[PDB]
């Protein structure tokens, strides 16, 4: 029980670093955001 | 010159409709109009 609990706790502790450290970790959600922004900016720029 | 109120305006033939406000744009003596990314005049130097 104690070893399993400690392994879980250390693994959960490393998630903060893994997300914050590797830049392209949230890349799928950032991709959604960027696609919307890019499409609207393209629409605006097409008015010229 | 009416400011801060939606008006039809005509500046040296540049016709439009909107609210005119005092600007902080740093124009240069050879510039009469300022343009946005859509190629729409969004800042104008008053002729007089």
């Amino acid at each position: 029980q104690k070893l399993i609990a400690n392994q879980f706790n250390s693994a959960i502790g490393k998630i903060q670093d893994s997300l914050s450290s590797t830049p392209s970790a949230l890349g799928k959600l950032q991709d959604v955001v960027n696609h919307n922004a890019q499409a609207l900016n393209t629409l605006v720029k097409q008015l010229s | 010159l009416v400011k801060n109120k939606c008006v039809n305006f005509n500046f040296n033939g540049l016709k439009g409709t909107g609210v005119l406000t005092e600007s902080n744009k740093k124009f240069l003596p050879f510039q009469q109009f300022g343009r946005d990314i859509a190629d729409t005049t969004d800042a104008v130097r008053d002729p007089q």
